[PDB]
């Protein structure tokens, strides 16, 4: 395809008429191109407008539709799928198209421009009507299931996959559909048969979602509790191993490179992987895997500066959609060697997520916020905020009381009765400190009267 | 080691009022990690650079890991690993000008260090927090490296 | 429609809430927004432009919510400490604080009569406090999860209540007896309210629609294809002409349901959009956000 491009460059500098150059370029560009092919999009484009006056097929108009959907042009894409079956005679009006390729792949685009916009009704409709020209095409049964999964209706989804693989039984896509079901379900037995079924034939593209579930899932259980029983069983060993067997194979997948670089990082190897977390940090952007890989290895490293930048920029490159739990993950970091030095910012910060949600899990750390108000007051002594931070001191052992419910309630236990034995005579020294500059701003008057 | 500064930027702009010197040309950049502000001379003879190019900068404080801060002398024969031996574009120059968003009362959040790599300039114009180490008459050292 | 006033610097920090009165008993001229930096702002609206009425300082952490009475110049407005605070308006001062602590307190509404106050708990209960001393009268049980939102009928009806885990409460207020629930949600329904008839019910869920009710035989009325993201505030026009909806996708929407088409769009925010209302008499629209700005569109 380099010297397809180069002869198609040269058939262009030979002459700038060239319809079949260009629609070979527009159809080399929608199946694999759209980084680099979108100003192609506009040199195939303009000359193409130029023949659509001339003659309306349809092949023209589908592909300027697809080079409009794919560049982001979502009204000119479907006004150019509408005219395909409008204005392009050939399709269906009173000729025959092809295999159903004209007019249902539009019912595809337009449908996917419907799963875009959110038109749910008119992407079921023409996920309908493509079902209606042709039985097979199980692809748009796999997207139904995406919007059925969208809709947090899951089991609808699973049934879309079943009817899926009733057009098609093996096939690769709806096997990863319904293990990535699984996984997000914790159904890692489900998840392996589905790979098992996934890895008679497929492999290579298809196999290394499943090799990257089975490292997920062996990190998944590396990050809890049970880790210790998994280190007894060498489960990282494995994960690397089938990290460096996918990493063997690819060379654009960047998740199989971070999937390495986070098991570097929970061993000791971690000086390393960071290495690896600047490799894919030099690879291409729009992928928070690789700044919160670089978060956690500055949290794993106790550089919380770099690890809070890094999390701001994940969070405003990601912060638009489901998110929520990120800022918990970044005010997890502030306390990771008894700091309490740097949650005073953090303090408006964490309990700043919206004004609908629950504020019962996350109030450990808010007591570890508190802690740190109260390591304030007791060294300013300026009145009119020692009391209102004893008020909320006494609201921060109201949150103590949840927070019994486990050694971080034997140490706040001490710190409640020190802390409220502190208050008994701070309130008393910021008393007198206000007596004090009562006394001066008095003095200072006599001497302006005077 | 010793990094005084560490970033990937895109060449947004090349000398926009023509241009003055027929071998070196401010580049105008912008960062993505970051997201501040670079201006810088290079030569065009032995290091060319387009539009939208993309690279990485190490502004650092000296060539070694292992962190001597040795000499503002030039000895052609060190063997000794250097973190130059990584990079394309290197250059030496001392950080001659800081200039704030500070005030009377508060501190300063914006900063923007000016730098001379012997008469090629360069400002870095960002935030108080990461334009940190840097202290004026301070020797420095650039390390480019293009990337695509 | 169009914007006809913003209010920049209306507040130091974000924006969480906001309300507006309907009729004509000194709540049709006053804002009451609640903020980040925990404080509850009165403005006066009047000739074209907004002023301050008020700055209200009894909260020692963000207030999630405020709501005005619809038959008394007074407010109510409740924090994440779950220090329920009742404010006259015409003083300025506090008339009462509810101390629902540590946690146990969430959003308010009014009743149209303003007898009742009512809020979400953690446990998953609606608790009915009274306006008149502020002491809890009764409580409603409908097992579950936590209570995000709740909203009376503006006739004295009915009461409903909104969970995270998508339960809808539809209960009689003058017997306390649970008359229907509702699920056609498995995520979070972070706003509902009633017509202005008692008809529908338009819920704003965390799943980017905005779905009608007939709480008068629970079905489903319809579906109005709403934002691409969290739909977090509705708000009914008080002659029940149009509806007003706000996202996180940093957006704001006028639908007319009679056509189920968008008459305007705002982008005038360039940040999430949490509050949404109408004016008293119907022709202008209070909206606040994460912008600490209060932006006023106009209305025919």
């Amino acid at each position: 395809r380099d010297i397809a491009k180069g002869h198609l460059k040269k058939v262009t500098e030979q002459y700038p008429d060239d319809v079949e150059a260009w629609i070979e370029l527009a159809q080399i560009l929608e199946q694999t191109d759209i980084q680099g092919a979108l100003s192609a999009y506009g040199t195939a484009t303009r000359i193409l407008q130029e023949k659509v006056q001339a003659d309306v097929p349809p092949e023209i108009l589908n592909n300027v539709g697809a080079l409009h959907f794919r560049l982001g042009n979502l009204g000119e894409a479907k006004k150019y799928f509408l005219a395909s079956l409008d204005r392009a005679k050939a399709e269906a009006e009173h000729d025959e198209h092809y295999y159903n390729a004209i007019s249902v792949t539009t019912s595809y685009n337009l449908a996917r421009l419907y799963e875009a916009m959110c038109e749910f009704h008119e992407a079921e409709k023409l996920y309908k009507n493509i079902l209606r020209e042709h039985p097979n095409y199980v692809d748009c049964y796999l997207r139904l299931g995406a919007m059925a999964r969208d809709k947090g209706n899951f089991y609808e989804a699973s049934d879309w996959f079943k009817e899926a693989l009733q057009i098609n039984q093996d096939h690769p896509d709806a096997w990863s559909l319904i293990g990535n079901l699984h996984l997000a379900k914790q159904e890692w037995g489900p998840g392996q048969k589905k790979f098992e079924r996934i890895l008679k034939q497929p492999s290579t593209q298809s196999d290394t979602y499943s090799m990257l579930a089975l490292g997920n899932v062996w990190l998944q259980t590396l990050h809890q509790p049970t880790r210790d029983r998994e280190k007894e069983k060498r489960h990282q060993d494995r994960a690397l191993a089938i990290y460096k067997q996918v990493l063997r194979n690819d060379a654009k997948n960047l998740y199989a490179a971070n999937g390495i670089g986070a098991v570097l990082a929970h061993k000791g190897y971690f000086r390393e992987a960071r290495d690896v977390f600047a490799q894919v940090r030099e690879a291409t952007a729009d992928i928070s895997d690789v700044w919160l890989n670089l978060a956690h290895i500055y949290v794993e490293q106790k550089q919380y500066i770099s690890a809070v930048q890094m999390y701001e920029n994940c969070l405003r490159k990601f912060y638009k959609h489901q998110n929520t739990e990120v800022v918990l993950y970044l005010a997890r970091a502030l306390f990771k060697c008894g700091k309490l030095q740097e949650c005073k910012q953090t303090l408006l910060k964490a309990r700043h997520v919206a004004p609908s949600d629950t504020v019962l899990m996350f109030n450990v750390a808010l007591v570890l916020q508190r802690l740190a108000t109260s390591v304030l007051k007791d060294e300013k002594s300026n009145l009119k905020e020692v009391l209102n931070a004893v008020k909320e001191l006494e609201l921060a052992h109201r949150y103590f009381s949840y927070l019994s419910k486990l050694a971080l309630a034997a140490t706040e236990a001490r710190q409640c009765s020190d802390l409220l034995s502190q208050a008994q005579y701070h309130v008393a020294r910021a008393r007198k400190q206000d007596e004090e500059e009562r006394e001066l701003r008095a003095k200072q008057e006599q001497e302006k009267e005077l | 080691a010793g990094i005084l500064f560490e970033d990937i930027f895109d060449v947004k702009d090349i000398d926009p009022e023509g241009k003055k010197f027929d071998r070196v040309s401010r580049l105008h950049c912008e960062s993505e990690s970051f997201k501040m502000d670079l201006i810088l001379d290079v030569n065009i003879q032995i290091y060319p650079v387009d539009l939208g190019d993309k690279f990485r900068l190490v502004i650092a404080s000296t060539l070694y890991e292992d962190g001597t801060l040795d000499d503002g002398e030039y000895n052609p024969t060190d063997d000794r690993p250097s973190r130059a031996d990584q990079f394309e574009y290197v250059m030496y120059g001392k950080v001659y000008r800081i200039e704030g968003d500070e005030t009377s009362t508060e501190a300063a959040t914006r900063l923007s260090a000016y730098v001379s790599y012997g008469g090629l300039l360069m400002r870095l114009q960002g935030d108080a927090n990461n334009l940190h180490g840097f202290e004026v008459d301070s020797r420095v050292y650039l390390l480019m490296k293009k990337l695509a | 429609y169009g914007i006809l006033f913003k209010q920049e610097q209306a507040h130091d920090d974000a924006i969480w809430s906001v309300a507006w009165g309907t009729n004509k008993k000194e709540n049709s001229e006053t804002v009451v927004t609640g903020s980040l930096d925990d404080l509850v702002k009165v403005w006066k609206w009047r000739d074209e432009r907004l002023d301050l009425q008020w700055s209200l300082e009894g909260h020692q952490l963000g207030v999630v919510s405020v709501d005005i009475s619809h038959t008394l110049p007074i407010a109510a407005s409740s924090s994440l400490d779950a220090h329920i605070r009742l404010w006259d308006l015409e003083n300025g001062k506090q008339i009462k604080s509810i101390d629902a602590g540590p946690v146990d307190a969430w959003t308010l509404a009014f009743s149209p009569d303003s007898q009742y106050l009512a809020t979400g708990t953690h446990v998953g209960k609606v608790n009915i406090f009274g306006v008149e001393s502020g002491k809890k009268e009764y409580s409603l049980d409908t097992r579950g999860k936590f209570i995000l939102s709740i909203a009376y009928s503006p006739d004295g009806k009915y009461l409903a209540s909104g969970a995270i885990d998508g339960i809808i409460n539809i209960f009689d207020i003058a017997t306390g007896k649970l008359l229907h629930t509702l699920e056609g949600h498995a995520m979070p329904i972070r706003s509902l309210t009633f017509s202005p008839d008692s008809q529908l019910l338009v819920t704003a869920s965390d799943d980017g629609y905005i779905k009608i009710y007939d709480v008068q035989h629970a079905n489903l009325a319809g579906t109005l294809s709403g934002h691409a993201s969290w739909v977090l505030n509705v708000a009914f026009c008080p002659d029940d002409t149009h509806f007003v909806s706000s996202s996180s996708d940093k957006s704001v929407k006028v639908w007319d349901v009679g056509t189920r088409t968008c008459v305007h769009t705002f982008f005038d925010h360039q940040d999430q959009v949490w509050g949404v209302k109408y004016n008293g008499n119907g022709s202008k629209i209070v909206s606040v956000g994460d912008d600490q700005e209060i932006h006023i569109y106009d209305c025919p």
